């Protein structure tokens, strides 16, 4: 249907050029939660899923678009974060655009990014 | 939709 940025979450946290400008990726919403906890979502690059915290315009758009699992987005403004004392990975997303609503799930059984880096402690930035 | 990621929200969010 639409092509996701396969494996890009791995790139963001292993390549410093990508870490420093983690934008333009096309990802699929993997899960959402039913007050600021609403803005934490799960996204999928087709291979990995990871947590994303929507802020600012992205949090506004989450409300105005009724963003849900299956939606495909393109991240426009973002920065990575690693909570190193909990080994948690997050993409802080300040703006995105909607690519396709309610697309068929690309990979229903992806690898949680944080689990992959728990087994790859030397590759992670 | 629970409290397991309160860490992410507390530490992050603010830039
Ligand atoms: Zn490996
Ligand atoms: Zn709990
Ligand atoms: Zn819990």
């Amino acid at each position: 249907s639409v092509q996701l940025s396969r494996g890009d979450f791995h790139s963001i946290f292993t390549n410093k050029q990508r870490y420093d400008n983690p934008t333009g990726g096309v990802y699929q919403v993997y899960n959402t939660r039913k007050s600021n906890r609403k803005n934490l979502i799960m996204i999928s690059d087709g291979i990995y899923h990871m947590k994303a915290l929507l802020r600012n315009q992205a949090a506004s758009k989450f409300q105005s678009m009724e963003l849900q699992r299956g939606d495909i987005i393109r991240v426009i403004i973002a920065e990575p974060a690693i909570v190193r004392e909990r080994k948690k990975y997050v993409l802080l997303v300040d703006d995105f655009e909607l690519v396709q609503s309610r697309a068929d799930m690309v990979n229903q059984t992806s690898t949680f990014l944080d689990n992959y880096f728990s087994e790859h402690p030397n590759e992670t930035l | 939709s629970s409290d397991d990621d309160d860490d992410i929200l507390l530490e992050l969010g603010t830039r």
